[PDB]
């Protein structure tokens, strides 16, 4: 941008991710379900595809931490802010930091990864912090009941589908 | 940047200062990319008697460069309105991010007036 790094959207539609490490609170076999399930959602709204790495450098570098952990922002140790992204760009760009030292579920008894990272990945793909306390993009952790009956808020679909269009 | 708030007290336990405030100006990159800092005038100080304050020596509250990775947003039409600001410090200064205790003083329960003034800090230690 302007001052720091980042362009305002990905200048291509296939985008590529890898999830670096894992958090030892999920089998890793679970951790695969809430990311993809998490990067569906945006797929759904858009002519967006996602192709999973295991090795080099992909566009969103998903990964866990703890305190300091690379970047200019550590973590908060347990509670408070639970994970952070980056807008699309080169490099450090795209990519998902998550705290480990919360307490990630896949389920309604904890903090839900599919949750956080669909919301997390808004933001590497473009979107900023909603309002609408309905909208996912909304920093808030309001975490639902029955994970079955979770939806985008009309308002994020206008949002992303303002940068990507809707699907062809 | 996603995030579970703080109940109050948790926010004046884990917090170094608890200052009231109102946002004296917009937010401008200072001697940093990463952060950005509102101009604040201090009024009343609930917490961190280690670091003095007294009317204006907390003159900046820092926060994050861009609300992604955190960075709080403040958009309120009367300057002299008046704000709980719950936040950490770094180095010797105030940080502030999308989930620290930020509400204007006046929304505040009796409640939780009385709680940042007197009773928080009775639960912190345990």
């Amino acid at each position: 941008f302007r001052t720091f790094p980042g362009i305002p959207k990905w200048r291509k539609t296939h985008l590529t991710y890898r999830i670096v490490n894992y958090t030892p609170d999920l089998p890793k076999d679970a951790v695969d379900s809430a990311v993809e399930k998490a990067l569906k959602v945006w797929e759904e709204v858009t002519p967006l595809t996602f192709s999973r790495l295991y090795e080099g450098e992909a566009d969103i570098m998903i990964s866990f931490a703890v305190r300091e952990h690379g970047d200019f922002y550590p973590f908060d140790g347990p509670g408070n802010v639970l994970a952070h992204a980056y807008a699309p760009g080169p490099g450090i760009n795209g990519d998902a930091h998550f705290d480990d030292d919360e307490q990630w579920t896949k389920d309604t008894t904890g903090t839900n990864l599919f949750l956080v990272a669909a919301h997390e990945i808004g933001h590497s793909l473009g979107l900023f912090h909603s309002a609408n306390t309905e909208a996912l993009m909304y920093p808030l952790y309001h975490s639902l009941t029955d994970l079955t009956r979770f939806r985008l808020s009309q308002d994020d679909i206008n949002g992303i589908q303002s940068l990507y269009g809707p699907p062809p | 940047c996603t995030c579970v708030p703080p109940h109050p007290q948790t926010a004046f336990c884990n917090s170094d200062l608890v200052i009231r405030a109102k946002f004296v100006g917009t937010p401008e990159v200072n001697q940093t990319t990463l952060y950005q800092r509102y101009e604040i005038k201090m009024t009343k100080m609930y917490k961190g008697f280690q670091a003095l304050g007294d009317a204006a020596d907390i003159r900046f509250v820092y926060t994050p460069a861009m609300e992604s990775v955190c960075g709080y947003f403040h958009r309120s039409h009367n300057r002299s309105e008046e704000f709980l600001i719950a936040g950490k410090l770094q180095d010797g200064l105030l940080h502030i991010t999308t989930c620290s205790f930020v509400a204007p003083w006046n929304s505040l329960s009796l409640a939780q007036r009385r709680g940042f003034t007197k009773t928080y800090t009775v639960g912190c230690e345990e």
